């Protein structure tokens, strides 16, 4: 049986797996039409469901052989070749649509069910599945890798947002959430890895801000964070942890300044307030624009709060780098019966007003000195339905539980970044020309580059790996050699 | 009038050779000072192999940052 | 503890056994009473976060603080006792709505002596992979009837099938004649 | 009258 077997079936499999000049096999044209007609095979009574009958029949019996092999492995690489024919026609075909996530996962999960049908659940197809679905994601432009990249963060973020603020509606969306992550996650080890972090990162510090850490990030981050290169996300989780700790020693740091003055003037005799929280972030993960820093802060804040501000500055001084303050908070405030959660500026405007009755804009404008555009975001709410804020620029009071927030502002891909790949590319191109046939060990080149640029580690790697797939240069396997 | 009843407020830490051997950074490890190649990690930043084999060989942070040390294997 | 000896490990060690040593020091009805209250109060808050969209937030927060003093129970009979209620109420909790019940299993795990709760959420996955079989097993005997002949709108429904080591099913929940209760599609 | 959209049934095993 073994020499029949060798005999009969192996090169016919080896024949039939083979491409054509157009480079379609026979056995790929199969599973192409099967893929195809699946959605209307389902009547029991049609042609079409013969068709699958017979397409699953035959490759049942193809690979009932089996328990590497020459039986196997052909038959591996043309589902690979077909899940990337497939994946690349739908993603040139839908880019741009409202929709693209969901029908992607769609996709993965359709495509996932065909493999299953049609050859059983063996390990290899599905690795197979999941490089096709790779090699399609890496045969596409950069703007749009870009512009996906950008849909992913944007889902998630929408998905966690709706979960926790809405109600059934959410707790249905959100199992949905957990199914489509592990499509998300063929990410992982290729180039658009940055880029997706560089987006994840700019939502998950406004969820953030707008809401405690909750379980839902550290869990979406228990499935995903290995696609994340640099690990920024998990530390901007770690470091809301690390402020608490801070507070509880602030705490004790100020009994023992107590105690000291207690001792002191005992030796010499023997001779309605709000609350206030500060949380400190490293500028190594997270996003804070130049715009958004405090200048002048006894200036633009009321007195008591400036003392409080002063006195943590001084504990931070003390235990140890300098606190550059920022607008970025959220507050709670009373107003008559209701109760209001506002964000800073929102708190600032409204406790300006608590001495004049009307407030003309530029006035707070030459006040601030910082972007009216942020102030006119902060104002919309404010002067909306149910705005405590009446606008005429004149602001006047109109005369539940209010929750008045800009809501976020999804970044619309139309740059910089294409110019920033293009140049690290040329310059590591010099780099490696420079080196001739010794090249680098890859970590030495990292930190020429990154020399030569006065970005992250990461980036350059990234740089690299594009340039790699393009062909430009090759692998030795410490260094690298250009060709 | 409107009055405060809780508030957060927000500010950043402002402020490179192989500061552990304090070597050039492209240069060669002091210690042997020529077989150490340079050293990646998930924390970014870049130290001499040999520096970091003999300091976590005695313990098991990052010298810089505070951090468990992670021998960086993406792109590898 | 921390003001009057500054951080360390021993004070807090001996903080725990004496909350350990205080609840055990107490009658049979009082202990039945305070762990049946303390299940009570993880449901209540976690079904609140679920529903309550705007103060949820608060409540779960509140809820992933609190969860460090009940800890104090594992290494106790009232660990045997609180597994009970808790299989009960979670048994209602999953049947009517999740993700969040792993996260609190995954600091309260140590708590229950014999795991029965894991085991639940081990018995729902094991449920879904049924489902996946059942549907390759139709596709296959559907290849079987038309090769033996060529030889010569719908309610969508999702079973789930439980093991009675680790659930509480009262016998008085069951369902005995489905065609006497049922129409006739979902009996076929 | 009345349509079902899906259905969810219990089982244990004895």
């Amino acid at each position: 049986g073994k020499t029949c077997w060798e005999a009969l079936v192996s090169p016919l499999v080896q024949n039939i797996t083979s491409p054509d000049a157009e480079g379609v096999s026979a056995l790929g044209w199969l599973l192409d039409q099967y893929l195809e007609q699946r959605e209307t095979s389902r009547n029991p009574l049609s042609r079409a469901a013969s068709f699958a009958s017979r397409v699953r029949r035959l490759c049942h019996l193809l690979v009932h052989v089996e328990p590497p092999s020459s039986s196997l492995r052909n038959i591996t690489q043309c589902w690979l070749s077909v899940v990337q024919e497939q994946v690349s026609r739908f993603l040139a075909a839908a880019w741009r649509a409202p929709d693209f996530v969901p029908r992607y996962c769609k996709l993965y999960e359709h495509l996932q069910r065909a493999g299953s049908e049609l050859f059983g659940p063996r390990a290899a197809f599905m690795l197979a599945l999941r490089s096709g679905f790779s090699g399609a994601l890496l045969q596409q432009s950069f703007l749009t890798a870009a512009h996906m990249s950008e849909q992913f963060a944007r889902y998630i973020d929408q998905q966690i947002q709706g979960g926790l603020i809405g109600g059934a509606p959410g707790v249905e969306m959100l199992g949905q959430l957990q199914r489509h992550l592990e499509p998300i996650m063929v990410l992982s080890g290729l180039e658009l890895a940055t880029t997706f972090e560089h987006f994840y990162q700019h939502y998950m510090a406004d969820r953030l801000l707008s809401f405690g850490s909750s379980w839902l990030e550290g869990a979406v981050l228990e499935q995903i964070g290995l696609c994340f290169p640099n690990r920024l996300p998990q530390l901007m989780l770690q470091s809301l942890s690390t402020s608490e700790e801070l507070q509880r020693q602030f705490h004790l740091f100020q009994l023992q300044r107590l105690d000291k003055l207690f001792l002191e003037q005992e030796d010499e005799e023997e001779k309605p307030s709000p609350a206030i929280s500060i949380l400190v972030l490293s500028p190594r993960c997270w996003p804070v624009s130049p715009l958004c820093y405090l200048y002048h802060p006894r200036k633009c804040l009321p007195t008591e709060f400036c003392d409080a501000l002063d006195r943590f500055s001084s504990f931070y001084s003390q235990s140890q780098r300098r606190l550059q303050w920022t607008w970025l908070g959220r507050a709670e405030l009373q107003f008559g019966k209701q109760i209001l959660h506002v964000s800073t500026v929102q708190m600032w405007l409204l406790l300006k007003f608590n001495q004049t009755e009307e407030v003309s804009v530029e006035t707070l404008l030459k006040d601030s000195d910082l972007s009216p555009e942020l102030l006119l975001q902060a104002l919309v709410p404010l002067t909306s339905g149910n705005g405590p804020l009446t606008l005429h620029g004149v602001l006047r009071l109109h005369e539940e539980a209010l929750w008045l927030i800009p809501p976020q502002a999804y970044l619309n891909v139309e740059r910089t970044l294409e110019q920033k790949r293009n140049l690290l590319s040329c310059l590591l191109v010099r780099i490696l020309k420079a080196h001739g046939e010794k090249g680098l060990h890859i970590d030495q080149l990292v930190c020429l580059v990154l020399e030569a640029w006065q970005c992250t580690s990461t980036d350059v790697l990234s740089c690299i790996l594009h340039l790699l797939g393009q062909g430009y240069v090759k692998r030795r396997p410490q260094i690298l050699m250009y060709a | 009038r409107f009055e405060v009843k809780k508030w957060n407020a927000v500010a950043l830490w402002a402020w490179d050779n192989c500061a552990i051997c304090r070597n050039h950074i492209m240069d060669l490890c002091i210690e042997c000072q020529e077989e150490c190649t340079v050293a990646w990690g998930v924390c970014n930043h870049a130290f001499h192999f040999h520096c970091i084999s003999r300091w976590l060989k005695t313990r098991q942070v990052c010298p810089l940052d505070n951090r468990e040390w992670e021998f960086q294997k993406y792109g590898h």
